[PDB]
């Protein structure tokens, strides 16, 4: 799934985040890092591909022992401080057709403008469905990906949960 | 004795007092926190006095 | 919901394997039951038994708390599975290496702490000496009987 | 952990006969852990939700 | 707050402390290797100096995909809500 | 020294031998996996972006799993039977004999 | 709307970014990023105090005080 | 109590009598009414309790049984008409029917002086309850339900009406107060033995007694909002009212015979609560929650203490209101979504935010938060036991851990996390579900400030 | 704001923060000396602790051996 | 490995989307469209008063006519009494103790 | 410290027994010894309320420092004379202290020393 190219890759960023959390002070990690970069650059132009995949795998057992137990993570990244912390505050928004008229009230030109989106996601549904009919196999889609939108007045198929999804700081 | 006991009794009440508002009597939302930041200083005012008491005599009761 | 769309018996030939597969959404190589015993999980799927917490947090899962697709078979035990509860990820170190070193630091402080007991620390003193034969009246002591005398003495 | 850390000792002072004096390290140790949080507090807060002391540093002045 | 000028400045202005990178052939269309000749390895340390500047992380996924400055301008705009 | 995984700790994946030795058929396999994954994807999007759509989209894996999970007898009764009547006999013995203590017991 | 200061002034000359890329060059190799890191050695962030620093922060006007304050006490007890 | 039979008998032609759009609203404020004046029943002695005529009585036992009873349909009625509207008219008035029936079999039941009164009222609530479960469940196994309920009971309570013919013939009277002057003790013998679980099954099945419990989850799964209520708050402690009746006239063969139950209820409870810690189902942990708390009235009923009763009586009305709450709250769920799997609709707090207060004092007061009544009740029986051997309390503890471990769990599950994405129909509270909540929850939380009045004849 | 966020740079300050720091670690400072010099026997010691050796046989009442 | 021309095309189209949507979060300046040292001391002499005063007067009415009108209710610990106090009740003084040895 | 590593690493037939102490009577060696002489009454103590542990061989200066306390009040500053007085009061208890584990030490070492003079007998 993930091919020796992307392999080696992951590997090179993975290890130099763990040696800087080792390191910590930046003039230190700066040194290290060019060295742990030369390791990578002596291996560049390896075409015997059964040896290439000798040194990921002893590279890989080597970040394994030398990994650190309590590497620097981003806050809001998976297992980090902030991760999922403003979750609680995002609300989907079907949640305003709900709302009572007087709610309503107090935002008309929020509200308006509101109901010209929900006109566009009406009148284009019909062709992103088609279009989706059109470009995929007997067998299905084979892959995940989905494709842009080819006339104008088009628009990309399904892309409301895409465009109107919450802010990451909706409060 | 009743100075004592009034008053440490009243640094308990007044604590309870910005929950109670919640039932909506009297509520400013705009600055609870003030509210609430304002009640904790002056509870800490009012239990100054039987410790106070306590320091000097040793009262308890 | 049909019928032939819930869990059945245990597949007993290879025609019933390729249905229960097509069913659970899993390639027939892929699919697997759990031993025939009266265990009671009929052709429900065997599934890898490892945490939610080891998915790719990346991934656009439908369900990104549960890092879940809809459509795709759960593990039967996914509810203790969930982020909230068991982890199975790698850990840096080895499981039984983290269980002696452990078990090993709280089974020497335990010897140590015996030792301890056994040859207490204390200062070169004697007794504290208390007046009125060690207080006899003030710790409760009978008024009507008469305590043995304690005596201390000017050294 | 220093809190841990800290309750371990009171623990330790309850386990002499020293009563008044684990007391006595709750009422002291109540001013300056309360302190440091705060203070880490002011450091998480403007460095925008920071708290790995790896990339801390220079906040002396 | 973050601007699509704002962060352009900023993407820009890491680049060309980069020694490896002619601060003069540098704009925002510039690819990486073809254009700079750049290698992946070096395209992994631009990212890399990329989340150090704005602080989280691009997953590795999207991030072999970002082969010139307006690409990462976009990622970040789009991930911060950017639309101005 | 080489990772010993547990069931508590699992094999790292960049440490799994056969992570790095994937031919035709190993291949092959995944690309099914992926499409099987793609077609239920696609099943799912068309309802979630349905804009007609109010409700749950029910999922048939979900029912199937809560319908197949819906569908150490008498030892420890035997264990905590001898435990709990071994303690009443002697504290029963030590009553009739005086040699229990309960000068302040009388609340029960 | 916000004005960044210019790019050129961040120099490695006179930081241990300098004995980094000297150590480097001992070994055939070089420090591209060495620029990027180079603010934080500069400017207001150039020298900071040590930890035997930051613990006497204050002394030299709680000496003072604390000088001024016996003498005090001093004087008025031989009153 | 004919100042109770009456105007509950009227309510019928009450409801069959209103304009078609009334039947509701006038079933609904006249049971309210009658609720009231069951307040009058506080008229207790500390000595003699308050015997009315020759067929009813009512000391401290039943007449918070009686009160809960009549609190709870008003607001049976109040949390069905919903799910109801589709119905015909008649249908509708054939339902409210059959729980105002549920009432009236349930008042005399719990005041009747003589023990086959009791017998015969106390199989009669059967009818209704079955009727209710089968006819107006939802799923196609609410028929095995309705069987395995059905006969469920009538294995042990064959047993228990030729006990008591058999205890009539030996003592000449069942009346229960001639029974506190002429009971004699029970001698060891086969035949006590078989006396002693004829005059005990049918209430260990109807608690229910761990190890016979597995028709009450089925029983819940299949019952309509009204059904659960009903079944958890009041049909579970009739069991409890019986047990509590029938011992007085089984010591001291009690002594030996409570042991395997005891052991069967001290571990039941530990088993019941770890289970809701794995259920998918929200109203099946909730049914599994119910068998755990009764498990512990068991042990205070076995024991037989002054503080195992006051615990047992406490217990029974604390977990009536908790646990028919908690269905109230989990049909709440149910009618947005059409489903009891736990984990398909998470983070509901984000989208119904008082909803999430309810929930949060539901739990807690199922894992017994003091000064809750709850706690007062399980705190009594867990001292009471501790006497009894003090190996208890381990299993005690443990239990309340779990307890928490597996309340929390559901709030949680349900109420915390990220929403269900797809979920898009998660409509505003209604304010009849809002008060439907409150009208549990108050009552339970004002019975802190004067609990003496739940805590039985012990008291 | 008040305080304008910089860019690579060694931030704002106002006048108030500063003094105010060095009032209370100059603060702290004159405590502990003040204290230092009325209670030092608080660190040092408050009394002399008396070297057993030196008592003599007479005073702790230890007979001749030869007796 | 960057992005195809049609992974391109569909990122732009559904960012243009996003930030239009975005842009309409905005609110308006009418919205929202609502329905129609004196004064620290009065503050908090106001404070003071509702939530001092009332208090106290209702707790010392409560505990000087109803709980301290019930035995055992408020139990200090008596007063400690030194050598050479003079107790107020009755006048009576207590000795001073006997004479130290110097030290 | 140092008595300790005699006892536990060393002979401790010779050294005192913390728990068991004094175990040689109180005159053998001492002609006519005086009684510790309490000033404060059992009376006095009681009404002081004094803890129980307090209620030693100095509480007198203890009494004398707690009315000087209450006294003075608010300025808790002063009595510092008065404390000063019980805390050397104290001191001097615990030298005594120390008195009776050397005296019983040696006590100890003459009685080996004297076995070794019947062994040599
Ligand atoms: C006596 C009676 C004992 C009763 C024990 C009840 C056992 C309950 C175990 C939990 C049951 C499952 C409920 C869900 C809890 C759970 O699974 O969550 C796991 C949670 C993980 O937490 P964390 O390590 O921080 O990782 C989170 C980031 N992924 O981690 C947890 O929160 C659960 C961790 C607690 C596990 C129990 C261990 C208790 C300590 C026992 C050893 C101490 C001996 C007793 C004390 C000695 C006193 C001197
Ligand atoms: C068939 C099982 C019946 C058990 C035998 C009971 C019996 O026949 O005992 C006879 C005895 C009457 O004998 P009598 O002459 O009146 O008095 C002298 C006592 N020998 O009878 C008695 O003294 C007591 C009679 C009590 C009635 C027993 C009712 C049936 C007992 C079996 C069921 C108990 C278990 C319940 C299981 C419920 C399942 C959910
Ligand atoms: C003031 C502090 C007071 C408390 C100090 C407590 C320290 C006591 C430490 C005791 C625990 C030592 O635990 C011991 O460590 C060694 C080294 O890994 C282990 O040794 C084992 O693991 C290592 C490494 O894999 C290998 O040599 C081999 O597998 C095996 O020898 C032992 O299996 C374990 O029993
Ligand atoms: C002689 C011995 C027998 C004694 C009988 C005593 C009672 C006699 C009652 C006779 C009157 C019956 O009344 C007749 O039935 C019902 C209720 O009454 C009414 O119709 C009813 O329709 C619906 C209910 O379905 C409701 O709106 C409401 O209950 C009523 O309007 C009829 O419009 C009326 O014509
Ligand atoms: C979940 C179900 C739990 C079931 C628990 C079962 C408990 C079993 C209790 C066993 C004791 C039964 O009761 C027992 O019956 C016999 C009847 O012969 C009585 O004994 C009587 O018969 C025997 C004959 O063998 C004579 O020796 C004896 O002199 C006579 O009194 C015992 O006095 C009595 O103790
Ligand atoms: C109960 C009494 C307790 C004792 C009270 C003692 C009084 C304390 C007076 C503190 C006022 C000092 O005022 C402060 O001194 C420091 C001296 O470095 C100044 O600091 C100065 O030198 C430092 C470098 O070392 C830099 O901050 C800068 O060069 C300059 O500001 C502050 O700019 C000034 O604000
Ligand atoms: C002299 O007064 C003794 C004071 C105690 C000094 C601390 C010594 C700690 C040694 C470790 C003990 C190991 C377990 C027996």
């Amino acid at each position: 799934y993930l091919t020796h190219q992307q392999k080696v890759l992951r590997l090179y960023k993975r290890a130099l985040r763990h040696l800087e959390s080792w390191c910590i002070h930046r003039d230190k990690y700066r040194y290290f890092a060019c060295l742990l970069r030369a390791r990578f650059d002596e291996h560049k132009n390896e075409k015997d591909m059964v040896k290439a995949t000798q040194l990921l795998r002893e590279a890989e057992e080597e970040f394994w022992h030398g990994q650190h137990p309590q590497p620097y993570i981003f806050p809001e990244s998976p297992g980090g401080t902030s991760y999922e912390r403003y979750e609680c505050y995002k609300v989907p928004e079907w949640c305003l057709d709900d709302w009572h008229p007087s709610e309503k009230a107090m935002y008309p030109d929020y509200f308006a403008k509101r109901e010209q989106w929900k006109k566009l996601r009406r009148e284009s549904w019909e062709r992103e469905v088609k279009q989706l009919q059109e470009e995929t196999p007997v067998g299905g889609p084979r892959t995940e990906a989905l494709p842009p939108a080819r006339k104008q007045g088009d628009l990309p198929p399904l892309w409301w949960h895409i465009v109107t999804r919450p802010r990451e700081r909706p409060m | 004795m009743n100075m004592f006991s009034s008053l440490s009794l009243v640094t308990l009440l007044l604590l309870t007092m910005p929950i109670m508002m919640m039932s909506f009597n009297t509520y400013k939302p705009s600055n609870y926190p003030l509210y609430v930041k304002t009640a904790i200083s002056y509870a800490f005012i009012t239990s100054m006095i039987p410790t106070m008491m306590f320091i000097h005599s040793g009262q308890e009761l | 919901i049909t019928k032939d769309m819930l869990p059945g018996p245990y597949p007993k030939t290879p025609e019933e394997r390729a249905a229960a597969a097509k069913k659970y959404n899993m390639r027939v190589e892929d699919y697997e039951p759990y031993p025939d015993d009266g265990t009671g999980y009929g052709d429900y799927p065997k599934l890898p038994d490892r945490s939610q917490q080891e998915r790719d947090p990346w991934y656009d899962w439908d369900h990104p708390d549960l890092r879940l697709n809809w459509g795709e078979p759960m593990h039967w035990d996914l509810d203790m599975y969930i982020r909230n509860r068991v982890d199975t990820s790698p850990t840096p170190v080895n499981w039984n290496l983290m269980c002696k070193h452990l078990f090993g630091f709280v089974a020497f402080m335990l010897f140590m702490f015996w030792v301890g007991e056994t040859y207490p620390a204390y200062q070169p003193v004697g007794p504290k000496q208390y007046p009125y034969n060690n207080l006899y009246l003030e710790r409760g002591g009978d008024p009507n009987k008469e305590p043995e005398p304690v005596v201390h003495y000017e050294i | 952990f220093s809190t841990s850390s800290q309750l371990g000792l009171m623990m330790v002072t309850i386990g002499i006969n020293q009563p008044y004096l684990a007391f006595l390290h709750i009422c002291t140790h109540a001013f300056f852990k309360a302190m440091l949080f705060m203070c880490s507090g002011s450091i998480i807060h403007s460095l925008n939700d920071e708290q790995d002391i790896r990339k801390m540093g220079g906040l002396f002045k | 707050p973050l601007t699509l000028e704002g962060i352009k400045d900023r993407v820009l202005y890491v680049l060309k402390l980069y020694d490896k990178i002619d601060p003069e052939k540098l704009s925002v269309n510039s690819h990486f290797m073809k254009d700079l000749g750049l290698d992946s390895l070096d395209q992994v340390e631009i990212i890399m100096a990329m989340e150090d500047e704005f602080g989280f992380e691009i997953p590795d996924i999207d991030a072999e995909k970002l082969m010139c400055p307006q690409e990462i301008v976009d990622y970040i705009a789009d991930k911060k809500d950017v639309y101005e | 020294p080489k990772y010993e995984a547990s069931r508590l700790s699992s094999l790292p994946t960049t440490l799994d031998p056969a992570e790095y030795d994937i031919s035709s058929e190993t291949r092959k396999a995944q690309a099914e996996r992926l499409a099987i994954r793609s077609r239920l994807k696609r099943e799912y999007q068309l309802q979630y972006y349905d804009p007609s759509r109010r409700g749950v989209i029910e999922d048939p894996a979900l029912v199937r799993w809560t319908y197949a999970r819906s569908a150490f007898g008498i030892g420890p009764l035997v264990f905590w039977y001898y435990v709990f009547k071994t303690d009443r006999d002697r504290k029963e013995k030590l009553i009739q004999e005086g040699k229990l203590d309960r000068t302040f017991n009388i609340s029960y | 709307k916000m004005e960044l200061p210019d790019y050129k002034q961040w120099k490695i000359e006179g930081t241990p970014l300098e004995t980094v890329q000297e150590k480097l060059a001992a070994r055939g190799l070089r420090d591209p990023w060495g620029r990027n890191e180079a603010w934080r050695y500069m400017g207001g962030f150039a020298n900071n105090v040590s930890f035997v620093g930051a613990l006497l922060k204050g002394f030299k006007w709680g000496f003072a005080a604390f000088v001024v304050a016996i003498g005090a006490e001093y004087y008025l007890e031989s009153q | 109590m004919l100042k109770y039979i009456i105007p509950t008998i009227m309510l019928m032609p009450l409801t069959w009598l209103s304009k078609n759009n009334m039947i509701w609203v006038n079933s609904t404020a006249h049971s309210l009414l009658i609720s009231f004046t069951s307040l009058l029943l506080m008229n207790q002695f500390g000595d003699n309790s308050l015997n009315f005529s020759l067929l009813f009585f009512s000391d401290s036992l039943s007449t918070p049984l009686l009160i809960l009873t009549m609190w709870l349909l008003p607001l049976m009625l109040m949390a069905s008409q919903h799910h109801l509207s589709k119905e015909n008219l008649t249908r509708k008035k054939l339902f409210i029917t059959m729980l105002i029936s549920l009432q009236l079999f349930l008042i005399m039941t719990f005041t009747a002086m003589e023990l086959i009164l009791f017998y015969i009222l106390f199989e009669a609530t059967l009818v209704p309850t079955l009727i209710i479960i089968t006819r107006w469940g939802n799923q196609t196994e609410r028929l095995n339900a309705g069987l395995y309920f059905l006969f469920y009971t009538l294995a042990g309570s064959l047993p228990l009406l030729v006990a008591l013919i058999y205890i009539q013939n030996t003592v000449g009277s069942l009346n229960f107060l001639m029974l506190q002057y002429w009971v004699q003790p029970v001698h060891n013998s086969w035949s006590n033995v078989f006396m002693w679980l004829a005059c005990m099954m049918a209430f260990m099945v109807k608690m229910p007694l761990y190890g016979l419990h597995l028709w009450l989850p089925k029983a819940h799964v299949e019952a309509p909002i009204a059904g659960s209520m009903v079944l958890a708050a009041v049909l579970l402690k009739l069991g409890g009212y019986g047990m509590l009746r029938i011992t007085l006239i089984l010591n001291p063969m009690t002594d030996f015979m409570a042991y395997p139950f005891i052991m069967l209820s001290l571990w039941g409870m530990i088993m019941t609560s770890s289970i809701c810690l794995r259920q998918t189902d929200l109203k099946s942990l909730i049914a599994y929650s119910s068998v755990s708390h009764m498990a512990l009235v068991i042990v205070a009923i076995l024991i037989q203490t002054p503080w195992s009763y006051m615990g047992a009586t406490a217990l029974m009305i604390a977990h009536g209101l908790t646990s028919s709450m908690l269905f109230c709250l989990a049909n709440s769920n149910y009618e947005r979504i059409h489903s009891r799997t736990m984990i398909l609709a998470r983070g509901l707090q984000t989208l119904l935010p008082l909803m999430a207060t309810w929930w949060l004092l539901a739990s807690l007061t199922n894992l017994a938060l003091p000064p809750t009544i709850n706690l007062i009740g399980e705190l009594f029986v867990v001292m009471s036991t501790f006497s009894w051997s003090n190996i208890t309390i381990i299993l005690m503890g443990v239990n309340m851990v779990i307890t928490a471990l597996y309340s929390l769990y559901m709030l949680i599950m349900t109420q915390r996390g990220k929403y269900t994405y797809h979920i898009n129909n998660i409509s505003p509270s209604f304010t009849r579900e809002n008060a439907l909540m409150s009208l549990h929850i108050l009552p339970l939380l004002l019975l802190t400030l004067n609990p003496k009045i739940i805590l039985g004849p012990l008291y | 704001a008040h305080i304008e966020p910089r860019y690579r740079q060694f931030p704002q300050l106002t006048r108030s923060q500063v003094i105010q720091a060095e009032f209370f670690s100059a603060t702290m400072w004159f405590w502990i000396l003040w204290r230092f010099w009325h209670d030092s026997d608080a660190v040092l010691g408050h009394f002399p602790y008396p070297d057993p050796s030196q008592w003599t046989d007479e005073e702790l009442g230890i007979p001749p051996d030869d007796e | 490995s960057g992005y195809t021309p049609e992974e391109k095309l569909r990122l732009q189209q559904l960012r243009e989307l996003r930030r239009r949507w975005l842009k309409d979060q905005e609110l308006s300046p009418r919205e929202p469209v609502l329905p129609p040292v004196i004064y620290k001391t009065y503050r908090h002499s106001i404070f003071a008063f509702t939530h001092v005063l009332i208090p106290v007067w209702i707790i010392h009415y409560y505990l000087k006519y109803h709980v301290t009108t019930k035995p055992y209710t408020i139990v200090e610990k008596k007063p400690r009494i030194f050598p050479g106090d003079t107790i107020l009740e009755t006048g009576e003084v207590i000795p001073p103790m006997k004479e130290f040895p110097d030290q | 410290g140092a008595h300790l590593a005699r006892r536990y690493l060393g002979d401790a037939s010779v050294e005192p027994d913390p728990l068991r102490m004094p175990t040689f009577p109180p005159d053998y060696g001492f002609p006519e010894r005086k009684e510790r002489e309490m000033v404060a009454t059992q009376q006095e103590m009681n009404d002081a309320q004094l803890v129980l542990q307090q209620r030693d061989y100095c509480a007198h200066y203890l009494i004398r420092f707690l009315k000087c306390k209450r006294d003075s009040f608010p300025n808790f500053l002063a009595c510092k004379h008065e404390r000063h007085d019980w805390d050397y009061c104290e001191h001097l208890d615990y030298v005594k202290r120390m008195k009776e584990f050397e005296r019983e030490r040696r006590l100890l070492q003459r009685k080996k020393r004297r076995e070794q003079r019947e062994a040599d007998m």
